[PDB]
């Protein structure tokens, strides 16, 4: 129950040819730009509180040790929102993006709409060095503002560095995003109604991502509790290790697995996107 | 495209392994860095590091490790090929006594699909030679001597010591039970 | 940021006076049961899909395996609730229920109340060892039948295993009951507008707790939303180990850690529920 | 019209060497393992409804009082199969399975289908202490699951306790199998064509499989009704009361009618099928 | 959830003015004609075969009494439908037919189709003593003669006395008009979708008519499969003794249970079908 | 209630160290079972046996590890005391040479209150025995003699032992430090 590259390279050119294929792209998705972990970051600002690093990551998860900071030491948080701004867009960054094969293959296609759930400019940026034009939507502000149609919308799923009140990295911002009230929420419900998902860069292990693959599944199905039952278009989630049992389980959440190479992470990606042109 | 894929740290058990099998069009390579569990038993190591292997890399893998027990150390160094070897170079020549050098080399595959662990166990008896000769192995080919030779591991050739170490037997018994 | 045995107890004697302090209990107060895994269980049924026992638990949670149950062997997921509700509620279980000194100093004290998340009945069986008198609330049928007021209600959050389509096992199950829509949360709704809870049995890295940890905080702060915000009674959580980071968190999340002694873990808790008294 | 145990041991050998026998076991070949009743089971949660035991169980039969549960108390129905899995299938009545000589004659012989009526699992468990292997099949799935042709298959035919939604219990359930249209409905229309049927531990007053051997004959006369007329293969019913006027009712339903010695029930039974040996 | 003469009263006749109101009358109804009882027809028939007649009846029910003699002695159960024609319709049971206020309330009122399932004429004759015309309806022949429509069409359900194999009294017989595909089952099946039905004189251990019972709502549900659900008329049992947990168990049914008063059996049958007028 | 809570597994560490420390207060006991790394330094391993073991209990927790580094096996076995242990009881006498007998005790606490760990090491000079002697010890104690006595570990009195072993010294600096 496991699609490889040549099985799933014509699903995905039909869905692209009358636009309806968005790419939902994860933190594996900047892994070639060697950026700082975060996690690295939190337990260095944590030496000022008396911590060890090693000693400081041992406490709970990245997003319990940020909800720590939201409440304990409040400029360090700041401070670690600071210096990922600095680090996640550098221009080293940008240099490793300019000959990344990953980003050229995404920008060499015509998309009208991209998700992305992490904070680097990285994904608007790889279609600036294509020559097209993008539009960041992550606040409502974003939104109201006025924008031509050729413009491919990247909606920021989780906030942006250049708008630090729209980031989502506390404990308790990751909850209240399970409401599904933000305005990248709410695009993303009228989406779901036409289109069909490409997931890139996640882990199975995420447990965020999968209440976000299982409330899609849902709202899915409300959106047809009195008309007959029709069939949705299909999503998709690339993988260079798919396993045993958690394909089966995507199955029924309307996601089939794409087994990538994985020998060599970033050119496998690449040719994905590649065929898909 | 693969479908097993052996995952190895050491790069000259890489280049001893595609000389035999680099040919097969369906066995893929993988660097990935596992915790090794450290014991004495060859069986439980080679059983364990394919479930470690496993949860990194999440496709049907292929492991390996070797081990070395000399009489004088009562099985010793075992499967801790490791701690010995960041100790004991090729001094391990050294420190067991002159009157007895009987031991024997062991190596172990073992491959995972997810479902079910198949290991392979070879063997060599030989002894250990008194003083570390010759370049082309790794681990502890310049101090150890099949049975039947006067010649140590690498002081062999490549063809010479596939057919006398136990990686040389485990990889012909991959390729026909794989269908590699 | 700690509470000990001796400065919580009376804070937990005033809750209980006036008939405002419930019980939430979890997997660890079914500990001296001796009771099997249920990780156990899943994994020995897996033999018969071609499985090692050690190979089916490397694939994910168990929450997810049994997901996996769910979709692709149903009868084996029937297997499962039928072989827990012979190993979960058997004589044997019984026998060190009798004799164990947490269920003993619970069912000491007349509670109005009661809440537990295990499937298993010895929450109700302890109060009957007591002599007094349980109703256990899993169902829509359960609330809707009657009772006396004297009655301890023993509300089973995720399902009995004498009802087995209430039993809340796969992790899809758990994901829909996030959105609080089932008889136990529409009942979590009205109780937390007026009590103080206790949490015993939990562990920090449970993320299905915490989630109810912060959904109730959540309730509570919309309840006050147009009035004066007004001081909402302390909830409790007893802990062996507590750590140094997640008490902090629980803090804004209405919750005081109290700090039990972990050398015996069974003795520590029934000293605090008999400080109760 | 009435056969003994030495003029049906050479009719059932006939049938048994060319692979053409089935038993059909009954709610008295689980006589020997001291179960309790179910008619006491469902009088005691009748407790809770205000009634008396002794006065529920006069305003029906067992299979009406369980209609009554359906319909106005689903959560003691649930219950009734909850308490039926925990006495049935216990421990102590395991050990008297071990011991058992019925079971241990059934189980000395290598069937290829056996049928069973009645919800415990000591059918199968009588050919597992033998060290031999048996398949249960009860549900859809049970049927689409993979299995060798060495393994007995049984076939139960009114479900199974770790399948509570396969159990043919309520009053409603009995009139809609008399249509037929369950798994083990569909696989005895098939058996039935080709094999001969022994009939251990029913009644004649029991009606439901009075409707079960009528309708077998029924099935037997449709499936030759363009050909010409042969004999069929002759079904059996060893009994310990044959009475005098139902043996001859049962010839035209194709059935003879063996008479056990009454003295000791389960001893005759045991050497009535180690005469097939 | 039992009804009374003056509350079902309103409830027959709003059922009877738009004429969609059928009475399905039972054995009970020719209570009064002082009948013999047909099982002890059958065991005076016994002695010639060697039967005390306190021994005959011993061996079973009164179907699978008549089944032994359809298959060991065909001309004594051809000796039984004659001496009940005898019996049942000899001219002292049309004497007190005269004089029945039961017989009398029947027939003073315009009914389009009347059901009974026993053999007698007392249905028909008492419609011709009111100086109405009624039609036999009981084989394929009656069907097709000619009648008007101001005719009452009586369908006796399980034969007439003068149609002898129309019959339907053995054992067998009784279990493949249970496929419902005699004529009297086929009107009825395109009665049950416009119709009210009235079942006078039947008892709840029946068995017979609880089938029909079961089967006549299951395809009033299985009528309605694809269309939206709506509300079907109610049918009515009228009874002197209801019992406790029946009356429930027939809502399921759509049968309202009318309890009438048990002092006079035959006074309240005639004053419920009086208060229809 | 106690502050600290010592972690140990071996029932003869935890009755000598309840003779030294067993009237304090504010010194608890936990058995908990953590997982032991397996490298050759002592340093690596108390420091990572602290991290293993605050996972496990969430208290302030003090940990415990030992070494014996000979110098004819190049400081070996050091801090592998327990794949050695499971091989060689007291025959590791045996399988050195008779020459050079030379060799260190050692032993380390680190304590670890969630934000930072300190680790305490003494060390004893001695020579290994050539033949086991004495029964009151643990792991090693027949076959080491330290420096100045003729009398091994285990032939040596709780009272006397504790006054040359590693272990002894070390318990006295963590009264000292943690106010026990």
């Amino acid at each position: 129950t496991t699609l490889t590259l040549s099985e799933a390279a014509p699903l995905l050119k039909k869905e692209f040819r009358e636009g309806r294929l968005i790419p939902f792209l994860g933190a594996g998705f900047s892994k070639p730009l060697k950026l700082p972990d975060g996690s690295q970051l939190i337990a260095s600002l944590a030496k000022t509180l008396g911590f060890e690093p090693e000693l400081f990551d041992m406490h709970g998860r990245f997003e319990q040790l940020a909800e720590f900071f939201a409440i304990s030491a409040p400029n360090r948080l700041q401070r670690l929102v600071y210096e990922m701004s600095l680090s996640f867009d550098s221009a080293e960054a940008e240099a490793l993006r300019e000959k990344s094969p990953m980003h050229r293959a995404l920008a060499a296609l015509d998309w009208r709409t991209i998700y992305t759930t992490n904070y680097d400019k990285h994904v608007e940026g790889a279609l600036r060095d294509a020559g097209k034009q993008a539009a960041v939507l992550a606040s409502f502000a974003d939104f109201q503002g006025p924008r031509a149609r050729d413009v491919c919308e990247v909606i920021k799923f989780h906030g942006t560095l250049d708008q630090p009140d729209t980031i989502v990295l506390t404990e308790s911002s990751y909850f209240q995003r399970m409401a599904l009230d933000a305005p990248p929420d709410q695009r993303l419900r009228a989406d779901l109604l036409a289109n069909s998902f490409l997931f890139i860069g996640y882990s199975f292990s995420d447990t965020n991502i999968r209440y976000i693959w299982y409330r899609m599944n849902q709202l899915r199905e409300q959106s047809q509790l009195g008309v007959k039952h029709s069939q949705a278009r299909r999503c998709f989630f690339a993988t260079h290790g798919a396993g045993l049992v958690q394909p089966d389980i995507l199955q029924q959440w309307n996601i089939d697995v794409i087994q990538l190479d994985p020998t060599d992470k970033s050119a496998s990606v690449a040719r994905l996107l590649e065929s898909i042109a | 495209a693969p479908t097993w894929f052996y995952n190895t740290t050491n790069s000259e058990k890489l280049r001893e392994l595609q000389h035999v099998l680099g040919g097969s069009a369906k066995l893929g390579y993988l660097t990935a860095k596992v915790t090794e569990i450290l014991d004495v038993d060859l069986e439980t190591v080679i059983r364990a590091k394919a479930i470690a292997a496993y949860r990194a890399v999440r496709v049907p893998v292929i492991v390996e490790h070797g081990a070395l027990c000399i009489d004088a150390l009562n099985g010793l160094p075992g499967a801790l090929v490791k701690p010995f070897w960041e100790s004991l170079d090729t001094r391990l020549c050294e420190v067991i006594p002159a009157g007895q050098r009987t031991a024997r080399a062991r190596g172990a595959l073992c491959y995972c699909d997810g479902r079910e662990r198949h290991v392979l166990i070879e063997e060599t008896e030989g002894e250990i030679a008194p003083s570390a000769r010759g370049t082309g192995g790794f681990h502890w080919d310049p101090i150890f001597i099949p049975k039947g030779q006067t010649r140590t591991f690498a002081e062999m050739s490549l063809d010479e010591k596939l057919s006398f170490s136990p990686l040389g037997r485990l990889h012909t018994r991959l390729r026909t039970e794989l269908g590699l």
